[PDB]
RNA sequence: GAACAAUAGUAAGCACAAUCAUAGCACAUAAAAACGUUAGGUCAAGGUGUAGCUUAUGGGUUGGAAAGAAAUGGGCUACA
């Protein structure tokens, strides 16, 4: 290790774009975060979920517009119809406890 | 001195595809390409051919009506090169009460252009020689006493330019 | 009202050409294919299934649009678009004297709406050092300046750049690195005499 | 004129399917009796099952052409068509 | 007992399709994959988006062809165009087949922002491989 | 509708994480460097502690995109193991087979 | 016998710019099944011989990515179900090749890529020197 | 000029047809923009606002108004080295990061004075 | 409901077997293993029938989830 080698390493850092002056291993962290993509901005992170609200809303609108037919909501509608025909339905909001 | 470099060739992206379509000619036994060539879906007569083609076109129009009816479900883009025709189209005016924008916004979509002109005229906002030209062109492209009313609108309010008005 | 039609096999001639029937990629529609083709595990008394109503033939990729006669026709069409390779550059050694710099770049294709692969930004520029006008002292300063990017056995210098968003910007930065190494290798400074 | 249709671009000069089957109906009306059977049956299988399906004016005329040319073998296939 | 993707042995009268008649350990041995796409390779990205697109295609075709859809779809991905291959029974008129074909084409093209092909083969009944 | 309120809260948490992702980077750059004065660093800890809670990346939970199972999830497919097995045994995933060697 | 006439209409414009030369172009195809890769290799080699390229094709060794999952829903860790993904490689070496030929060959191969495979192209090209290095010194 | 657009649309309705060939479908989709442009490059359509490598790598011209000899220069050369190394971030957002740091050190002035070193 | 020098058994099919993978056979391993038994485990992967809430058994924020008197299972490191 010589001062010539120090100048060669510093010159190589200046031409290739690294940090020329000596820097701590703790202090190379800020270089690492500014060089890498942050974790919350990665497409795997924010685009992790499909837009379930738009999926459900689109497919429900197609169900009521009669281009797609949904057997599962047909099953729920028939079961709720049978429950209301039997007489045990969903009460109004605010009538259940006091009455 | 012995370096020989040939010159490059510049082509449009599909010229090679018409070069392949030059070799691939029409098929003698096949159906038209739009219809499915499954024998249940092969049209037996010309009435059936027109029926199937207009059924597919009505499906295209119905699905595009769904897209224009609910544009918020198609706002998310997955394709990164961002095809502009695949976005839903907005048929709504952008600014409601501003005459100088709402005029041309309702012209570029008959009744809406007339309502925008009436809203501009009721607030004493003077339509220039370009907005009146666009409104007259929109009235002529769509649509006889209302024609004379539009003529009185063209000439009575402003001295609108000939090269739009007589045209 | 149900209607049933015979397929195109009965109307197919003996000497008709196949690329006119199949221009592009196809899902193996079985009505237009005259070959009786069987795929599927048979029953102990049974036979493999025929081409109608079989999903395995629908699953399989087809080479029906890539028949060899169609390959001859299509390549005779692409013959007008190709250009000739120079006769003087036939050998690797003459390529080494004439064009010393080689540049590795990559393009990737995948099935999906997204084109961009983050590994496509890379540019790998390789130079044989014997083809340059480096002196003795400038050459030693070049090795001690670049370090690990130079091979001591095969005498080649390899600079890989990644940092630029575009491959053209990476190419410009790599050729800039090469020319600034060339200009700073010849400089003799005050601390070089110690 | 069929070569003229085929030369530059095939489909962009005829506007509608209606006038396109008018074209092919009168085209076979000419080609049936002013050419011979060897090319008539060969363009029969090229035009009729592919391009458009026949109307009555082009239905009657193959019948009168085979009656003129005394061709009795050709009847069942065109009947099935 | 292993119960995944298997049909149970009844008295001997239930019809079965070839895909339902093979256990999952016959995948890439005797039966193949119902979807083919790039993202499940070794050093390739974007598998989960293709997976959820695959799922939404299966449910949308199952509800779009109610009862006249015979069996499972074939989903091919080849240079951003998506080929959807179906076996449909002869139940609905061809008017309604072409209406649903054009509707599904335009809707999925504008929804996944990619070109779509709908390829159909229309059959008299469910194809029976065993039993019956 | 998402399938579960935990899924809905994780969507909102990812939303505030993307909304505040740059400011956390900018403040943590000042935090994680020892060249900076300690009088500045304790202040930087004060504005990193005064940020909203749900904007932090450690609160982001990787759940299944089908049924929102909190664990047993493969990172490549973003799917739970039961749903992954259900789609894999039906042959709906390319290149996946039961393993035999 | 219905032969349409004058089917050919090419558009080729020759620029004055020197064409780019590539030393070598590597096409590595990865797939799941071997037969598709074999037939695709036969297609690519036949197109190469008709284009006059004189290529060499070799098979890189395969790698298999293996993982283990639980067999049951709730609690059975002794019994597991394992899954396997198989990828296979075929590599085409393209030697002494030009720019327009590179483009048309690559797009002909790319449009005829099947559904279940991927590939990487690695282009190493010929370039003499930049204009600021040739024989100046500062 | 609406009538020129109407003339173009009436001529294009005559010109367009239902598709008779698969290759015709591919050329129409490529001219419309639906299909990829072959041969594929991964940066098709993204020019990064026409920027070059010198605006991405060398950030020295935005370090002009800084204390030249203190730890501020240390911190900023580490930050600009990270921004030069980062491939995923645009040059306008790098300018926004540098201006955010400038704004931060502009609002906080007194704490640099009681730090013990005088910085401008 | 069977006697092979055969005395009421035919039997489509599912298992076993055969085939397939561990890049050449073979062996070995893996994979497979029917109908059923234990009302065996899972309403907390997910959906669900039935029975219960709807200013709460629902939806959000903050702060906390201790600990070993004791016993025991499986491991890691040793006792050289
Ligand atoms: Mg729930
Ligand atoms: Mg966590
Ligand atoms: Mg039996
Ligand atoms: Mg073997
Ligand atoms: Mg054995
Ligand atoms: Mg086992
Ligand atoms: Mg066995
Ligand atoms: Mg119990
Ligand atoms: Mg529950
Ligand atoms: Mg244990």
């Amino acid at each position: 290790l010589s001062e010539y080698a120090v100048r060669m390493s510093r010159l190589s850092a200046r031409l290739f774009g690294e940090v020329a002056r000596p820097t701590d291993s703790k202090s190379m962290k800020v270089v690492k975060l500014f060089s890498e993509q942050p974790l919350a901005k990665r497409k795997e992170t924010y685009d992790w979920y499909p837009n379930h609200n738009t999926y459900f809303a689109l497919m429900g609108t197609l169900r009521f517009l009669g281009l797609y037919r949904d057997e599962h909501q047909d099953f729920r509608d028939e079961q709720l119809r049978l429950k209301k025909l039997r007489g045990k339905g969903k009460p109004r909001k605010g009538e259940g406890k006091r009455a | 001195e012995e370096v020989v470099i040939p010159k490059k060739k510049t082509w449009d992206k599909v010229a090679i595809l018409q070069a392949l379509a030059s070799t691939v000619h029409r098929d003698s036994t096949a159906a038209p390409y739009v219809f499915q060539d499954d024998p249940y879906l092969i049209p037996t007569s010309s009435v059936e051919s027109h029926s199937f083609l207009l059924a597919k076109k009505s499906g295209e129009n119905a699905a595009k009506f769904i897209i224009n009816s609910y544009p918020k479900y198609f706002q998310k883009d997955i394709a990164e090169p961002h095809i502009p025709c695949l976005m839903p189209e907005y048929f709504e005016p952008q600014i409601e009460d501003v005459s100088e924008a709402a005029l041309q916004e309702r012209i570029k979509l008959q009744e809406p252009s007339a309502n925008y002109n009436f809203q501009q005229r009721e607030q004493s906002e003077e339509l220039e020689e370009a907005t009146e030209a666009d409104n007259e062109k929109s009235k002529t492209k769509a649509g006889t006493w209302r024609t004379k009313n539009n003529a009185e609108r063209i000439f009575a309010l402003m001295p609108e330019k000939n090269a739009h008005s007589y045209c | 009202r149900r209607k049933a039609l015979p397929p195109r096999t009965e109307k197919m001639a003996v000497d008709q050409d196949w690329p006119s029937v199949y221009p592009v990629a196809a899902p193996f529609k079985p009505s237009a294919v005259p070959l009786p083709v069987r795929m599927g595990y048979p029953v102990k008394r049974g036979v493999p299934m025929a081409k109608e109503g079989n999903l395995e033939l629908l699953k399989i990729p087809n080479f029906l649009h890539l028949t060899p006669v169609a390959i001859k026709r299509h390549c005779e069409a692409l013959k007008d678009f190709c250009t000739e390779w120079p006769a003087a550059l036939d050998s690797d050694e003459k390529c080494e004297k004439h064009f010393p710099i080689e540049i590795d770049t990559a393009d990737y294709v995948s099935a999906g709406p997204s084109i961009r692969n983050p590994k496509a930004r890379v540019v790998t520029l390789r130079v044989k050092l014997s083809s340059l006008n480096l002196d003795d002292h400038a050459k030693k300063k070049l090795i001690k300046l670049v370090g690990d990017r130079y091979c001591k056995s095969t005498d080649v210098l390899t600079i890989k750049t990644d940092r630029c968003p575009l491959k053209r910007q990476n190419y410009d930065y790599a050729v800039y690195l090469l020319t600034v190494l060339y200009h700073e290798s010849w400089k003799t400074e005050e601390w070089e005499k110690k | 004129v069929h070569g003229l249709l085929n030369t530059g671009d095939n489909w962009k000069l005829i506007g509608s399917d209606h006038r396109r089957n008018f074209y092919y109906s009168k085209f076979f009306n000419l080609l049936c009796f002013m050419e011979q059977i060897d090319v008539t049956l060969k363009w029969y299988k090229d035009l009729i099952p592919s391009v458009f399906f026949p109307h009555s004016q082009t239905m009657i005329d193959l019948l009168q052409a085979l009656d003129v040319a005394n061709r009795l073998d050709m009847v069942p296939q065109i009947w099935k068509d | 007992k292993n119960r995944a993707a298997r049909v149970r042995v009844s008295k001997g009268d239930k019809p079965v399709t070839y895909e339902e008649a093979h256990a999952p350990h016959y995948i890439a041995h005797r039966k193949g994959w119902l979807s083919l796409h790039t993202g499940n390779l070794d050093g390739e990205d974007h598998a989960a988006e293709r997976t959820v697109e695959d799922v939404f295609l299966r449910k949308f075709m199952l509800g779009t062809f109610p009862g006249c859809l015979a069996d499972q779809l074939v989903l091919k991905r080849r240079a951003n165009q998506l080929e959807i291959c179906a076996l449909v029974l002869r139940q609905l008129p061809p008017h309604k087949f072409y209406f649903l074909v054009g509707y599904s084409e335009t809707l999925l093209s504008h929804f996944y922002k990619c070109p779509v092909h709908l390829h159909l083969q229309t059959v008299p009944s469910k194809v029976v491989y065993k039993y019956i | 509708y998402y399938v579960d309120w935990k899924m809905l809260r994780d969507v909102k948490r990812r939303k505030m994480a993307y909304e505040y992702a740059d400011e956390r980077l900018r403040i943590n750059s000042l935090r994680k460097n020892t060249i900076l004065p300690k009088d500045l660093q304790e202040v930087a800890d004060e504005e990193i502690a005064s940020l909203p809670r749900d904007s932090c990346p450690v609160r982001i939970r990787n759940r299944c995109v089908m049924t929102s199972r909190p664990r047993g999830v493969k990172r490549r497919w973003r799917l739970s193991r039961i749903v992954f097995r259900h789609l894999a045994d039906h042959g709906q995933l390319s290149g996946v087979q039961r393993a035999m060697w | 016998v219905d032969v349409p006439k004058d089917m050919t209409k090419p558009e080729i414009t020759i620029s004055d710019e020197p064409d780019t030369l590539y030393k070598r172009l590597s096409v590595l195809v990865k797939g799941h099944d071997k037969a598709v890769l074999d037939s695709y290799e036969y297609f690519a080699v036949l197109a190469a011989k008709e284009l006059g390229i004189s290529i060499k094709v070799h098979e890189p060794p395969r790698k298999i990515e293996r993982f283990t999952l639980l067999k049951s829903v709730h609690i059975f860790k002794k019994h597991r179900v394992q899954y396997e993904m198989r990828t296979l490689y075929r590599c085409l070496e393209l030697e002494h090749l030009t720019g327009s030929t590179a483009d048309v060959y690559l797009e002909y191969i790319q449009r005829n890529l099947p559904e279940g495979v991927a590939m990487e192209v690695t282009k190493t090209k010929l370039e003499q020197l930049p204009e600021h290095i040739r024989k100046p010194i500062w | 000029s609406l009538w020129d657009i109407e003339f173009a649309k009436q001529l294009a309705a005559v010109t367009e047809r239902p598709f008779q060939n698969g290759f015709e479908e591919m050329i129409q989709w490529t001219k419309e923009g639906k299909l990829w442009e072959f041969p594929i490059n991964n940066e098709a359509g993204f020019d990064d606002d026409g920027s070059e490598f010198h605006e991405h790598i060398f950030l020295d011209k935005y370090l002009q108004d800084f204390p030249k000899q203190g730890p501020i220069r240390h911190f900023m050369e580490l930050v600009t080295c990270g921004l030069s190394k980062n491939p995923y971030l645009s040059v306008k957002q790098k300018v926004e990061h540098i201006e955010w740091f400038r704004n931060y050190f502009n609002e906080k002035r007194v704490i640099l004075k009681e730090s013990g070193i005088q910085l401008n």
